This record gives C-alpha cells, structure tokens and sequence, in this order.
RNA sequence: UUAGCUAGUAGGUGGGGUAACGGCUCACCUAGGCGACGAUCCCUAGCUGGUCUGAGAGGAUGACCAGCCACACUGGAACUGAGACACGGUCCAGACUCCUACGGGAGGCAGCAGUGGGGAAUAUUGCACAAUGGGCGCAAGCCUGAUGCAGCCAUGCCGCGUGUAUGAAGAAGGCCUUCGGGUUGUAAAGUACUUUCAGCGGGGAGGAAGGGAGUAAAGUUAAUACCUUUGCUCAUUGACGUUACCCGCAGAAGAAGCACCGGCUAACUCCGUGCCAGCAGCCGCGGUAAUACGGAGGGUGCAAGCGUUAAUCGGAAUUACUGGGCGUAAAGCGCACGCAGGCGGUUUGUUAAGUCAGAUGUGAAAUCCCCGGGCUCAACCUGGGAACUGCAUCUGAUACUGG
C-alpha cells in the first residue's frame, strides 16, 4: 500500500483474519458435531454436543465474529431437530 | 532552437507582443510561399525533373530539425528534388501520419516513439 | 458603450429635434434639420411598415442615450410589469438618473447630465450614485454634491432648464442644487409624438 | 387498514399458488382514449381453494417465493 | 386518423437529415488538401470556380470552396473548412476558412475583411 | 451523527449561511434533513440578519443532534437579543 | 427486415443460508412460469429535480447546482470492519510502465495542478486553512487540491468608460454634380469645461465566531481544588490584500471596432471589371449605365464586440392530442370472409373498476413566478409566498362507460 496507515491496516486486518479464522473454524467444528450426532440417531450424544456448542456460538456472537441472530438459529435449528427424534 | 528570451512583469501585457511576432513570421511565410511558386514564371517545369520525393520529419529536439534540414537540402539535386514537409517539435501524431497519408512519403525521426493512436493508423494503411 | 459621433445627424435622420444640444440655438441654424444625413438625404424614404417601427424605437433610444441591449432589457421589464407595456417602457426610461439629472436642469443635455453622474458629481439621498442607469424612486432627493456646486456648467444648465417647460413630478431648488423626484411621471406628462405601441409592436413579432 | 386487490384467476395449475389478473381502465396519456391494462400477480393459495375463472380478493404480504409477494384473502365469485 | 390508430401507431416526427455531415456537428474541421483545382458551374452561370478536395481529420473526404479573389493553396495544404454550400456547384457543401492554418487571407481586401481572413490595414 | 450547521450559500465575498440539520457525513452544501434557520454575517443590521427556529433546533438536540461551534454561538447570541 | 422464450426454469415440501423475506442454496415432488397489454433477441442509454424552446399542448435535452445509481487500468475474488466486495487496501490473472549491481523488485490522476496524444476547442505544476464543513484529540492543536480565494480565456450575463458644452457660409481634403451647388458636417480646428475608469500617492470597513491567560458566581464535592456553564477585564487570530469604499494629483489626456446597404430587410451613388474575376441564407446577380462582383464616398444596424460556422426549439396546422389529410394534388389494400381487438340499440335492478366529490398524507432543497430585503445600479445574493397542474389512502356520489 502507498499511505502509511494503509500499510498498517493491511497488517492489522491480516492478523484479525487469522484470529477470526481460527475461532470460526473451531466454532463450526462444534456445530458440525451436533449435526453428526443427529444423523446417527443419538439423543444423548446430540444433546451433549449441543450443550458444548451453546456457550461458544453465544460467545462468538458477543465477540462480533458472528451476529446474535446466527447464534440463535443454530440453537433453534439443532434444538428443533434433536427433539423431533428423542 | 535559439533566440533572445526576456521575462516580463505581467503575462497579459506580453500576450499581444507574442502574437505580434507570429503575425510577422506568418506574413513572411506566405510571402516566401508566393515567390517560390511564381518564380518559375510558367505553368510547369521546362524539363523532366518534375519527378520528386517527399519526406516527413519529426525530431524530439528543436535544434536538429532546423540544422539537419539545411544539410538535407545539400544532398538535393536538379534531377531529383527532395523537400521536407511539416517538421515536428517531437514524437509523432495523428495529423502527422495523416500528412504522410495524403502524399506518399517516408516518416522518419531523429528520436521518436509511436503513440497508441499513432500505431493504429500506421499499421492500417501502408506506410 | 456610448454613441460618441455627430449628434445632429441623429435628429436629422429621425426627422425631429432630439434635444442633443443645449437649446441655446434654433436647431435649423446649426444643421439642415429637415434633411437626412448623407449624399441622398434629399431622397424620400417610401418607408415600409417595419421601417416606421424601427425608426420610432431608434428615436426613443437616441433621446435617452440607450444602446440596444439595455433598451431591449427595458422592454422586457416593461412587459413583465403590470399595466400597459408601452407606458411602462417610458416610465423606466424616465426614471433613469442621467435622465432625472437632466430634467432638474443640472445638465444642458442628457449627455452632459450623464457625465455629471459618471464623474461623481451627483448624490441620491446624500449618497453618491455614479451609474447613469440608476433607477430613481418616488421621494428620492438627487443633488449636486458640494464640490460640484460651483461648476459653471450647472448654473447655465439651470438657466436653460428655467426656459424649458417645467416638469410636474420634480421639485427643484435651483439655489441648493437639490431636487425631489415626487412621483413617476404619468403618460400624459411625456411628449405625444412618441409612438410607444410601434416600439411594442417591433419587439413582439 | 386493509389494502386489497380484486381480479380473476387465469391459472390455478401450481401447487398452492395461483396467477391472478387485475384489469383496469386507464386514460391514454397522449390520445385520451381509455385503454384496458392488465396486471398479473403470482399469489399464494394455501389449500388451493381457488378455481380458474374465480373472482378473488387478494392482499400484499412479504415475499413467499422469487415471484410471490401476495396471498389470497378470500373467494368472491366462482364457476361462471 | 382514428384515435385507435394513433394509439397503435403514434405520430412520429421525421428526423432531419443534415447538409454538412462531414462536420459531424462540429463548427469547423481540419483536413489536408488532396486536389486543388477549378470547376465550372451550373445553368445559367459560367466561371472557373476554385475548389479543393480535402481529407478531413475524421476520414471523410469532401470538396470545399475556396472563396475570394486569389489563393495560394496546393496539395498537402492543411486547411480549415466550415459549413456552407456553393449553390451553382452541385456536390460542394463546405467552404474553406480563408486566413486559417495554411490558407492565406484574400489579398488587398478592404470591405468584409473578416470573411476573408484579412488583417486591418495600418492607416 | 446528526448535526446542526451552516451550509454556505450566497455569493463570492458575500457569504450567506443556511442553518441545516443533517447527517454529518454528507457534504456541507449537500443532502440535509431539515432547514432550521439562516445566518447573514453581512447583514446591515439595520434590519434582521439572523433567524433561528429554536423550537425545532431543540427538538433535534433532544434527539441527540450535535451543534456547530458557530451555530452554538448564534444560539447564544440570538438568546441574548431576545 | 427479431414471435416465440424458460431446467433453478415456475411453484411445493424439508435441510442449509443471510442482519433479514426469498430458488438465496440443495434434495425430493408437482409441471409449471413468461409472451402480441410485445416476451425473447438486436440497437442505443446512467435516471431525476430541472434546462432550452413553445401562448399552450408539445418538441429537444440531462454541463455547471442538488438527489439517487454505477464505476475506480481490464477480468475475477474475498479479507478486515457497524459499514466495502474498498477512488490514493489486499490476493490471483491480463494489458502496460518504471527501478536493478540481473539474482529480483515497484506502480495504476475518471482527486488538484501539470504532460503527451486526439481535437475546431476548454485554464496555473499558485495562496491559505482566516471563514464554513469533515477526520482525530479533554484540549491546545494537527490534517483537509473539501472549501475559501487568487491566475488564465470577451466564453456568457450585467454595469461603466473611450469625454461634456460651445463652435459656420458651413474651412482644407475626400465624394457626387446636370459646375449653379449638394455632402461628409457642429463633424474637425478653435473656445472654454469636466476627470468616472486606467495611472500615481494618501487613508481604511466587513467576512472574527472563537481560542488564550487571568478573574468572579453557580452546579460539584470533604473542600475555596479540578471539571463545566455563564458573565468581566487584558493581549491576540484575514489566504484573499496593493480588499470593498473614501480623499488627493496630472491632464482629454491611455481606451472603437465589426457586419451590412437588389427584394425578403433598416441603409445609394460613382469608378473598375465585362457570363471574366467574383457574389450567393432563399429568389438570383456578372457580355459596356452592375445600388447584387471589387474599391471608394455616403448611409444602415450592432458596439468591446461584430460577423461566419455548428447546434435545439420556434415560426412548421410541415406527424395535426389540443390541431390535417386520401375523386382529379402525396394517400382507399383488386375484392370478399373472418379470429384477436375497438365500438355497440332499449328497460330495470345490482355493483362501484372507469368517472366525479371531499378529507388526509406525500410531491426534498435549489430553479421558475409574485411581493419585499442587501451589494452605488444591474447582473448577483437573499426573506416569505404561490406553484409543483402528480401520486397514494380513506370516505362518499351513481348520470354516463365497464362488470
């Protein structure tokens, strides 16, 4: 970049990018564990997995990695499905 | 290529003076044009030297175009007559390539590069 | 921006006295008043309808010292204004400062009055106005400023003025060299061999 | 506050949808003649109770599909 | 005639075709002199009228009049042309601007000088 | 945010300001929300020169609109005048 | 002189997805969806407020000002962030250019100046953050080619000047003349007189609000601290700037050109030329008297401009809705049947879409118009109004049209 701060911003945005990426990848992992339990038909594994997932979709919302509404749908959606089976 | 340069206090006062020098240089330009054509005092050339070659020259530097042309008129002969048309201050241009389009001529420069709009014309027609 | 050439030519072409000289002299002893200027002045113009309209407009313009652009703009304003356009044109002309200065007798001619104005010799309401076309309003007081008061042109100008018909709508004190534009002149105040409607016709076609 | 449209059913083929045509007269902007103009609307018909040719009362609602932003309020006249 | 008919096919004004297309809505154009010659005019006139063929900066090539008495123009003369037909010369739809670029003013003109590119004579 | 400020109209050497409520990001003479006064710094002061709809100014402040240094002055000046 | 178009296509279910509704996406299911009220395809184009023209209805148009959109070397992409798929950020690919010690690097003026190029043609590589406004900061302040200003160009609009008055047998010169005289022409010279503007000296508003030290009072608080608000005094802040404006000095002194004069069209004669040279918006001028060519004298129209060219509308009722035509002038298909379409006799009831009424909201500001205000006037700036003839919702009226 040409301007002093523009240079600095590219550096900061890359750091943030690697920070966000790391936390975001983690989060989707814990979401995916729940969908995987559901697809195997286990209430407990899927409830257990939902309980681990809950606090982290909530936290990443508070931290701006995602919006509150996204966290809610995930909880709403998974909760809907797990109940529909056991 | 060279001359006396003088600074002035205001530009507006120096505008009329600069335009005045153009008028004299233009008046003598048309004057020397009328003489050379009327000098023959006949509707054509008395003999068969009528065949001639035309050239088009644009040099990057102003000092050369006046200087080398004098040397370019030294190689001139009675049999074949060569004349310069539209000596340029630099580079090349649309109206210059057009100048060589009307009358067949070689387009040469002491130092020049082809413009983006210049390449299109030169590549299209045969030059 | 001003007509600077011979003046009696203009009177001679329009067929009338245009008051472009002081009036000290019978105009016929200064020029061949009843003959147009030029080689073919004796010739008569078998004059078209357009011709009579043109010459009438020229006449008025030449009386007041107005060139075409400003005069056309005067027509436009007369037209925009309420009431008869032809009469509105003459109100606007007659309200000009160079004109009013002339009518109070401060200048022997409108040309002389205009010079008085331009040369910062005239005040309006004790305020210096030096542009000829300044529109003067009811109750305004125009005066020769103190320093211009001893100019002999002005005394002579007031003498001649005293010998012209005296305009109704102006109150002039010759001693003070101040005067008051009481009201806009009516149509009836102004000469009756001006044909405004011809000028109005010229500018509507 | 119940803004509404009235029109007739030109197609009832789709599952839970219908095509409704709203026709009106309009003064011609230049030549003054009163001209028929038609507006076709894809409308929601949950339960598919609307038959072709029916005259139906419809209302505007949120997007229901790429082309449906209207739903059925009620049938007015049917089976002419 | 019918309202119905106009409602199906609106009134459609004819588009004006130009008399100086080579100008392409420019006030003048520049061009090189291709041929410089004379030509005779149409009934009932008779003369040797000066015209030139001119290739314009936009590619168009047109014939243009060289008004005035006398001119010093030849091939490769760069001139300025303006609109303006020559009536008894069919095909001729432009005039050359005397006293611009390579075109000189008319010699010795005193009246209407500005239409012939002639400076005001010291006097 | 929303701000109350002077949009400079009038002519060269003869400034004339239009007091306006607007999104602070829009250009000075550009999009505004509401016009609310004017300010002539060149008024003869024989008659008027500064006029403010103080009721609507306050309404906008009540909803968090900020106020120019120059409008904040005008308001104190006009409040003093009457 | 394009008639058919469409497989995420149209809809349904469910999962996923977004900040959010949604074929946004995926699977499955239904077979739809668009189209002669012009789809599809092709050409062109940023839209508006408004601008120009026109009595109007229209026609033409979308610089400058303001609103919306889109773009940022070309094609694609997402990252950061409340906001971007980023005008002076990132990544990939392309086109191109610059640096290099040859191994490798760097950049994107459709920001402001400026350059080359193209063109008939469009400006200075300027001053200042003093004012308004933006970013950051508690502030002081720093940054701001936004902006305020200055330079260039008669490009346009408006204003003013380039003098005023007097001046006759009315000179000389020029021009015409039947040689009597007419004209240029009160024009010039002479005589007084004025001094705007330009020149030169002298003085000198306003655009300045604030901010800074102190001080005092209130709200604070344990507190007279600090903080903040509001009064007081002191010293200060203007790029423009040699500002606007006012006074003084010198002398008419430094300031007039352009087109036209045959009819349309205001303005006429002589000499030169001789179907030549040439003019020409249209008619049409030129072969021996040419007011039409070219010069002259005279005149007409404009005037710091005047002409020519280009360009929109007007006049053009010459695309005719307002507002035309088709026997012989351009125009009735060679004739008939007929789908779509347009139109449809008469009565009642109903409906209330068309139509009509009222109410309400909206129709940005600027512009236009009206009455005022401010710059010496005007252009210009500005207060208030009126206007935006339009759209939409509700409630009515039911004669006419439609159901």
């Amino acid at each position: 970049a040409n301007i002093k701060s523009a240079k600095k911003r590219a550096i900061q945005s890359e750091k943030a990018r690697k920070h966000n990426a790391s936390r975001r990848s983690m989060m989707r992992t814990f979401i995916k564990k729940v969908y995987a339990a559901i697809e195997a038909g286990d209430k407990a594994a899927a409830q257990k997995a939902f309980n681990e997932m809950q606090p982290i979709v909530d936290r990443q919302a508070a931290k701006g990695l995602i919006h509150k509404n996204k966290a809610a749908r995930h909880k709403a959606n998974l909760t809907a499905q797990i109940n529909k089976l056991a | 290529a060279g001359d006396e340069v003088t600074v002035v206090r205001d530009e507006k006062k120096a505008r009329e003076v600069a335009l005045y020098r153009q008028g004299k240089f233009r008046e003598v330009k048309l004057a020397r044009q009328q003489k050379s054509k009327l000098e023959n005092m006949f509707a054509n050339m008395t003999e068969g030297e009528v065949h001639e070659v035309n050239i088009v020259l644009k040099a990057d530097v102003q000092g050369s175009v006046e200087a080398i042309s004098d040397s370019l008129l030294k190689l001139s002969t009675d049999e074949v007559k060569v004349k310069i048309i539209g000596s340029g201050v630099g580079g090349i241009t649309e109206t210059d390539a057009t100048l060589a389009a009307a009358s067949n001529a070689i387009l040469v420069g002491f130092n020049v590069r082809a413009d983006a709009s210049a390449r299109k014309v030169i590549e299209a027609e045969s030059l | 921006a001003r007509y600077l050439g011979p003046k009696l030519k203009l009177s001679r072409r329009e067929g009338t006295d245009l008051f472009l000289k002081s009036g000290v002299r019978a105009i016929d002893t200064k020029c061949k008043i009843e003959q147009a200027p030029g080689q073919h002045g004796a010739r008569k113009p078998r004059l078209s309808d357009y011709g009579v309209q043109l010459r009438e407009k020229q006449k008025v313009r030449r009386i007041y010292g107005v060139l075409e652009r400003q005069f056309r703009n005067y027509y436009k304003e007369a037209a925009r204004l309420k009431g008869n356009t032809g009469e509105n044109l003459l109100a606007l002309l007659e309200g000009r400062l160079d004109n009013v200065v002339y009518r109070m007798g401060f200048g022997a001619t409108r040309a002389e009055a205009r010079q008085l104005v331009s040369h910062k010799a005239i005040m309006v309401n004790g305020r210096v106005v030096n542009i000829a076309s300044y529109q003067v309003s009811p109750n305004d007081v125009v005066s020769i400023r103190e320093k211009a008061k001893k100019q002999s042109r002005v005394k002579a100008a007031l003498e001649l003025a005293e010998q012209r018909e005296k305009p109704t709508w102006l109150e002039v004190d010759a001693g003070k060299m101040e005067g008051t534009f009481k009201r806009k002149p009516e149509r009836s105040d102004l000469s009756a061999d001006i044909n405004e409607h011809l000028i109005v016709e010229l500018y509507s076609k | 506050k119940i803004r509404t449209l009235q029109g007739r059913v030109v197609s009832d083929k789709m599952e839970k949808s219908i095509v409704v045509a709203i026709e009106r007269f309009v003064k011609h902007p230049i030549y003054g003649k009163f001209i028929k103009r038609t507006t076709k609307l894809h409308v929601h018909d949950e339960n598919n109770e609307c038959g072709i040719g029916d005259v139906v009362e419809i209302r505007e609602c949120r997007p229901l599909s790429k082309t449906k932003s209207w739903t059925l309020v009620r049938v007015v006249e049917k089976a002419v | 005639a019918t309202v119905n008919q106009l409602v199906r096919k609106p009134r459609a004004r004819k588009v004006a075709k130009s008399n100086v297309p080579a100008l392409e809505a420019c006030p003048q154009k520049r061009g090189v002199c291709t041929r410089v010659y004379t030509t005779t005019p149409k009934k009932p006139n008779s003369a040797l009228r000066k015209v030139c063929r001119v290739r314009l900066t936009n590619g168009f090539e047109v014939t243009s009049y060289i008004g005035g008495e006398g001119h010093n123009l030849q091939e490769h003369s760069v001139i300025l042309i303006r609109g303006g037909r020559v009536k008894d010369l069919p095909g001729v739809r432009y005039h050359t601007v005397r006293g611009a670029l390579d075109c000189s003013g008319v010699k010795d003109r005193k009246q209407a000088r500005s239409k012939y590119g002639v400076k005001r004579p010291k006097a | 945010m929303v701000t109350i400020r002077l949009a400079r109209h009038g002519a060269k050497k003869r400034p004339f300001y239009q007091v306006v409520v607007a999104d602070s990001r829009n250009a000075r003479n550009g999009r505004f929300i509401e016009r609310v006064g004017f300010f002539n710094p060149i008024a003869s002061e024989k008659e008027e020169g500064t006029r403010l709809d103080l009721d609507r100014i306050a309404h906008w402040v009540g909803q968090g609109a900020t106020i120019s240094d120059r409008v904040a002055a005008l308001i104190k000046e006009v409040n003093k005048a009457a």
